[PDB]
């Protein structure tokens, strides 16, 4: 059921060929979230080398070869040009949440109920963020911890013809150095301009991820099944960490999720530890506007990527 | 691994009338020549190496036998033809597959072989008829 | 037709490796199981270090060497045949100063055999004496005693002047390969709980300290009767240094008839 | 080389999977099984050059001789051929009444089953329908030549229509299987069987009863079967109809054909 | 690093082998749970026929290609020795067990802690069967939608860890309310999420209708199982998942 | 080349068949998406039916009548052309009576049209 | 709903149509039912469940209500939800599905030439 000179996907497989490139896509992009996680480099062919962990210049600049995966790349430029922050957390989560889905949708389950299900997860996923967020004044010392907790995810946790610390050598150098200041003027102007500030660490992924586990169905009984994939989406970013860390995925995720008490109580990860840690009380603060941003960013596309039902040639 | 046939060699439909109706112009080749006093003859060997030489439909028919199954529904046609009459064998085995050779045609254009049934038991009878009163 | 020269010794190596590999996980409460496929299709999922090996049929003759050495083991002792193996397995996986640093096996088996007579030497300080009216002499199991004895060479091997230091501490540090499957099977992190159960010996007494097999973490032998006997250790360590220094002189492997 | 065949883990037997419809390979092995016999049913059958495992040359048009020198080896068929040595007993015709009719329900269920309906409500539906048209039955000696098979479908279609839920899909396709008999007769007759189920309609529609198709090559008309004489027994169909029922359904109940060993 | 004439699996490839084992098997027997389910044949080879939807004679006397599958076969043996029932559920909730199992095997936890959850929730599932042999319990799958809401609502007393093996199980028994819907035509996830989805201020029963797939309670309409098979259920399925689990390595004694 | 006979109607049915398996999701308010690879690896996620096949090459004279017939329906509305070759594929789906049953077309055509002036009717 | 509306007519109306042309004219109407069929496989219900019942509404209550929600997936009269089209996008929409395959059943050889 084709013409000739085209082919054409009819079954469900071509849905499974969308979540196969963002499962490799996520595997990629994993490693560098975080302080303690690794670089990538950039190879543009004719010589020049580049180092960087920033996830918009892991997909903008470098080209991608799956026709799939470069339509992600392209809402991460997105996501780098309202907020300036999150694109790699964004893609992770997008693994995730069509993995999820996969469970669910080999078991017979239509895409479009899971849909509904994030729909709905997202909006009480955004309720629980207004709660979490701390208003406070931005004072020298609150910005200060947000500006450190971005910038170490894009230095050597240290930070021509004068060495790297004369604030460089090499020319790479001064492009990363470029990066993460332009990453952390971004992220203090956030915080000033958007007042409101929630911890980091993954403290927010768990906790959300613990309110929408507890809620019950309100727009379809099906579509808490998309809840809990939504629910689970939400906690690459802990586990992420841990790996990157060199702990074990299993035991840091469940430390954090065992911590309760009668009482406002937000824990994530210690990279340097590996136990449950209070992002406020040691100075770890994102800020609103990304976390705001991750949610109508994952949610959208992994809803569209879950109804794509065919992959057409049109001429190729 | 599981199938229905297994060995079981069978086609049905019009392939198959029109594969039994070449099968038996192969019988009225082998004594379409014999046909008259002055036909030609046949020489027929055995598995010996004796030969047989003779114009006589019926004894060519009885040398032959063949294995094809349309093929001996004429021969035990034009046997009994012989035992009953003792002449007559190649005029019968003629006309057999020339009546098989006229309805060929119609019968790949779709005609169903019942509706041919009907037109030789009818056009026999009043062949009989014409017969006797002439 | 005839194999000689550092082929032997290095082939050597990877049989009782291999053979050494495949029990390394049927060690302790938490032994795992493995899956022995017969020729017509009959399965066991046994874990018997002895029962495994005694039905997998071998061709390598220094692997052949590994298992009666082990049979052996099991009639004059009833325990301590999978400890037997691993060890001799751990003690010639170090292959660093055989093929790249070119050390005679005269030079390491100068080294095994001091380590064993100064092994022995550290295991009767920690033992510990037993009334048999409620040899009589236990040591701390659960990898204590493994851990205790090679702290002990680390530190005499600081006073080892010659080049037989390198595979003396080498022969300490695989010592650690019992309390390292032990916290595999657990499901630990390894290398978390090894570094620190090495600490412990270092500052805190040697005669405790081990690894809980069950629960996975570090716990004191005191509070855990995990004692083992002394004449099992002894037979043990003395069987695998004994079947290294074996193998390692073996160095032409050749037919007749 | 993965990945290799899905769903096979039995000795190597042909699993079929979910795209290729075990289900729908057992019922061609059926509908195989009726096309050796469809063309042998009425007065006009067609006659079959059987060759005997003596290679013994015999000319015939009887089922129970056909299938007994047709080794059908496949067992989804031997199902249906044992409903038919279980025609034998209690009655000793309407053999080809099973395989027509079996082989109608279990071809029109794949219409079923394409669409999405489950078997086991399939298997409802025919049920139901046979106890129908063993209500029918008495009111309908029965006549012949294709008439109740148009009535009885007639009532049983009324009955699946006024039938509210899933199983009236299943009812009105057991309505359809027995218009299969009369498209026998047709087809073998020489005639468009179309316009053979289109008059017994109307006449039967008009209330006209106990009218089936007038054996004639040049005359695709009806007429009336009582006038003419052509009679079938009651218990022919009656039987005719259960031991198909169970065989069709005995059939669409397997889903796996599996090997074993002593 | 191997010896000639001899294969062994040193990675997790063994556990990915018994586990496609299962799930295979589960595929197979789940059809013909219940009596909307189907029947399954058994060709002897010779000729003969029989038909059967009891699991035993489905292992016991039929023939399996596989090696692993076929030690789940003679479990089933010993399932119909002691209770004679629940030979087809065991297989299922084995083929459940292990493929929840898999999916936090591939994220890097250890087979040996997933054990120590099924024995901790096995304990407090065995504990439920009592609080709902003169004894008989509800059927529908309403014992199994009530042990899973209960095993979810109980935290370990070893280790953290545990927790996910308890929620392995809790959504391995839901594998029979499941595979009910499928067998009688309806919607496995529209099911389920009802009956799970029924609950009251009061001990309440809750299960599949084959007929109409709407919740039902067990006790209204008479729809009741044994004792000792759920009991022998949690037992014969814990074992074995578990003992499948701490296979290691694969070796071919001579094969 | 050519094509004669009962090829050609059976594959006329299945070009416009096809063409409306294509668009048979993206109907209604939860219309579903489609992926087209362009030919420099590019993807557009659209879900209008109109832009799906004036992307998609067609090599079968009957897609391009299906979809020159679309269009046409544009002009004039703006609404509905998806439910013009669902329907049109739906109404040569019936492949049953048209070949299988050996009718001819003038008979199917005398029944379209017959039905025609009843949905006309009836609306 | 005016699909299904549509069907119920034909159905009924083909049952004094004496003739071979009845099948055709039937199958016409089950194709009419295909556009309630994208709705509910797009919402994710139950498809033969909900057509089949569906069709009862029309037989039983009024046809002009009764049809599909395509966002809940359940049934809804359009009374109550306005999803209210026009008439002549609906007739130009079925005379071109007809019109349209009366076109390509009337093709019976693919030619070449100029
Ligand atoms: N010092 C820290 N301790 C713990 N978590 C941190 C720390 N710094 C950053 N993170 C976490 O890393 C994640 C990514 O941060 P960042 O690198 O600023 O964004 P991106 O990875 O999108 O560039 C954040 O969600 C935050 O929770
Ligand atoms: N209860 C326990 N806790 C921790 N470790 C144990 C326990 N029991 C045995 N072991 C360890 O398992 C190892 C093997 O013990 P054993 O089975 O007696 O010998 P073998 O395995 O040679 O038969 C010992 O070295 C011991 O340290
Ligand atoms: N002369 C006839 N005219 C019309 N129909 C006939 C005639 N003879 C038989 N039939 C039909 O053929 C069918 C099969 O008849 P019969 O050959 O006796 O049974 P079977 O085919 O099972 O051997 C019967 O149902 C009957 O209605
Ligand atoms: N009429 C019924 N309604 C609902 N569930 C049923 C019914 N009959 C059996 N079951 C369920 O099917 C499961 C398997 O039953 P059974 O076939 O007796 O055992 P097995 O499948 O092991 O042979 C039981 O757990 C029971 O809950
Ligand atoms: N809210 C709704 N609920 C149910 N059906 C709808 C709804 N909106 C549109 N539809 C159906 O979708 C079909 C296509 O509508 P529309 O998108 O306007 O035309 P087209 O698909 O040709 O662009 C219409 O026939 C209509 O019946």
């Amino acid at each position: 059921t084709l013409n000739p000179k085209a082919e054409v996907a009819r079954a469900q497989a071509a849905l499974a060929v969308n979540i196969s490139a963002a499962r490799g896509l996520q595997d990629v992009l994993r490693t560098n979230l975080g302080p303690k996680g690794t670089m990538k480099m950039l190879v543009s062919g004719a010589g020049d080398i580049k180092l960087t962990k920033d996830g918009n210049v892991l997909l903008h600049e470098m080209q991608i070869q799956h026709p799939t995966a470069s339509l992600i790349a392209k809402v991460a430029t997105a996501q780098d040009d309202i907020t300036g922050d999150g694109t790699t957390s964004n893609v992770l989560i997008i693994g995730e949440l069509l993995k999820q889905a996969d469970l669910y949708i080999s078991e017979g389950l239509h895409p479009r109920i899971i849909t509904e299900g994030f729909e709905a997860a997202k909006e009480k996923a955004l309720q629980f963020l207004e709660e979490v967020k701390v208003s406070r004044e931005m004072d020298r010392e609150t910005l200060i911890d947000v500006a450190r907790t971005s910038l170490r995810t894009k230095v050597h946790a240290e930070l021509k013809h004068k060495s790297e610390t004369d604030t460089g050598p090499n020319k790479h150098t001064l492009t990363q150095i470029k990066d993460a200041v332009r990453d952390g003027l971004r992220a203090v102007k956030n915080a000033i301009d958007d007042g409101c500030v929630v911890p980091g660490a993954g403290a927010v992924e768990v906790a959300m991820a613990e309110a929408l586990i507890k809620h019950k169905p309100s727009v379809k009984g099906r579509a808490q099944l998309g809840v809990q994939a939504f629910a689970d989406a939400l906690l690459i970013i802990p586990k992420v960490l841990a790996q990157n860390s060199g702990f074990d995925l299993q035991e840091t995720l469940v430390k954090i999720q065992a911590e309760h008490s009668e009482s406002g109580q937000l824990v994530g990860v210690d990279l340097n530890t590996g136990e449950p840690m209070v992002a406020a009380e040691v100075g770890v603060w994102d800020n609103y506007c990304v976390k705001k941003q991750l949610l109508h960013s994952c949610t959208v596309i992994a809803t569209n990527i879950l109804l794509v039902d065919e992959i057409m040639r049109a001429g190729m | 691994v599981i199938l229905l046939k297994e060995g079981t060699d069978s086609s049905q439909g019009i392939p198959q009338l029109v594969s039994n109706i070449s099968a038996c112009q192969v019988i009225a080749e082998a004594v379409r020549t014999t046909l008259g006093p002055r036909g030609m003859d046949k020489l027929i060997v055995d598995g010996r190496g004796k030969a047989t030489i003779s114009n006589d439909g019926a004894t060519i028919l009885k040398l032959l036998d063949v294995v094809h199954p349309a093929a001996k529904t004429l021969v035990d046609i034009a046997k009994s033809q012989d035992a009953e009459v003792g002449d007559g064998t190649t005029s019968v085995t003629l006309l057999a597959a020339e009546f098989l050779k006229q309805v060929k045609p119609y019968v790949e254009e779709g005609l169903h072989p019942q509706i041919i049934i009907r037109a030789f038991r009818t056009a026999t009878q009043l062949a009989v008829n014409k017969i006797k009163e002439i | 037709k005839r194999e000689s020269g550092r082929k032997v010794q290095s082939g050597n190596i990877n049989a009782a490796k291999t053979i050494a590999d495949i029990i390394r996980t049927c060690l302790g409460p938490k032994s795992m199981m493995k899956m022995l496929l017969d020729p017509m299709g009959g399965i066991v999922m046994t874990n018997d270090g002895n029962a495994i090996l005694r039905e997998i049929q071998v061709q390598h003759p220094a692997a052949k060497s590994m298992i009666e050495i082990s049979r052996t083991q099991d009639e004059e002792v009833g325990d301590g045949t999978t400890s037997v193996i691993i060890l001799a397995g751990e003690m010639l996986s170090v292959a660093e100063h055989f093929l790249e640093q070119q050390m005679h096996p005269t030079v390491v088996i100068s080294a095994y055999r001091k380590a064993l007579d100064d092994m022995i030497s550290t295991l009767k300080k920690i033992s510990i004496p037993v009334d048999i009216s409620d040899d009589p002499q236990l040591v701390p199991g659960g990898g204590a005693s493994e851990m205790a004895v090679a702290h002990a060479l680390t530190e005499k091997s600081k006073a080892m002047t010659g080049v037989e230091q390198w595979p003396y501490r080498a022969v300490a540090q695989a010592l650690e390969v019992i309390p390292r499957t032990l916290i595999q099977n657990c499901g630990a992190s390894t290398i978390r709980l090894l570094t620190s159960l090495r600490a412990k010996h270092t500052q805190e007494n040697c005669e405790t300290w081990g690894v809980n097999g069950e629960t996975g973490t570090l716990v004191d032998m005191k509070e855990l009767g995990i004692w083992e006997p002394l004449a099992v250790k002894l037979q043990t360590y003395k069987t695998a240094v004994e079947t290294a220094v074996l193998l390692l002189r073996i160095d032409d492997i050749v037919s007749g008839h | 080389k993965a990945p290799g065949f899905a769903q096979m883990l039995k000795e190597g037997a042909k699993h079929f999977s979910g795209l290729e419809e075990a289900v729908y390979r057992n019922i061609q092995a059926c509908k195989e099984l009726a096309q050796t016999t469809r063309t042998a049913y009425g007065p006009n059958g067609m006659n079959k050059m059987v060759i005997n495992h003596l290679e013994k040359l015999f000319v015939t048009n009887d089922a129970a001789t056909i299938l007994r020198e047709l080794e059908v080896q496949h067992p989804a068929a031997k199902m249906i051929v044992m409903a038919s040595h279980m025609q034998e007993q209690e009655v000793g015709d309407g053999t080809n009444f099973v395989l027509v009719f079996a082989g109608a329900l279990l071809e029109l269920a794949e219409e079923l089953l394409r669409i999405g309906l489950s078997v086991s409500e399939v298997i409802e539906g025919y049920e139901i329908a046979c106890r129908k048209a063993h209500e029918i039955l008495p009111n309908l000696l029965v006549p012949g030549g294709g008439a109740t098979e148009i009535e009885l479908a007639k009532q049983i279609t009324s009955y699946g229509e006024t039938c509210p839920g899933l199983e009236q899909y299943a009812i009105k396709k057991f309505a359809e299987a027995f218009e299969a008999i009369p498209r026998a007769l047709a087809e073998n007759s020489g005639v468009k069987a179309n316009e053979v189920i289109s008059k017994l309609y109307a006449v039967h529609q008009e209330g006209n009863k106990n009218v089936g198709l007038d054996i004639e090559a040049e005359v695709p008309a009806v007429k009336d079967m009582l006038e003419a004489g052509i009679l079938d027994t009651y218990l022919g169909k009656y039987w005719a109809i259960k031991l198909a029922t169970n065989a069709a359904v005995t059939v669409l109940r397997v889903d796996q054909i599996i090997m074993a060993k002593p």
